[PDB]
């Protein structure tokens, strides 16, 4: 249980929390998920670019 | 001699682990002289286990990035509106091998 979550800072910063769904959903999570692994965000699952 | 390495920059937390949750750090070798002189001085912190391993070799993965570059390059070469494979219905899709 963390001190505070990077979702939290946000809205402090100017961006809302529903966006991040709406990219997801534009993305559609099979470029989404590709573009996840991609970027590191997923340790148990990566492998060489 | 085992702390003195410094650690990958890849490391899988899900391979290479034992029955228990431990996360295995590294392998010792050496010849068969040394293990045997190992096991008997050392035997109370020996011990046999199942260890889970990759079962088949990584893959080869083409960066999603790279069709980025295509697109472009087809934008500069491409007749005037003729390219259109970067608009599409639907959910988009990325060539891949997956």
């Amino acid at each position: 249980m963390e001190n505070w979550s990077a979702l939290e800072l946000l809205p402090k910063v100017g961006i809302p929390t529903d966006f991040l769904t709406h990219v997801k959903t534009s993305a559609g999570e099979e470029m989404f998920e590709a573009l996840r692994i991609y970027y590191g965000d997923d340790p148990e699952r990566y492998n060489i670019h | 001699l085992a702390e003195a390495a410094t650690d990958s920059i890849l490391d899988n937390p899900t391979t290479y682990t034992t029955s228990s949750g431990a996360k295995i750090s590294g392998v010792m070798v050496s010849t068969a002289n040394v293990m045997q002189i190992i096991m008997s001085l050392l035997s109370s912190h020996i011990t046999k286990e199942t260890v889970s391993a990759p079962a088949t070799y990584g893959n080869f993965v083409l960066s999603p990035e790279n069709a980025v570059t295509a697109i472009s390059y087809h934008s500069i070469l491409a007749d005037f509106n003729s390219y259109k494979a970067h608009l599409t219905s639907g959910q988009p899709h990325l060539p891949n091998d997956s």
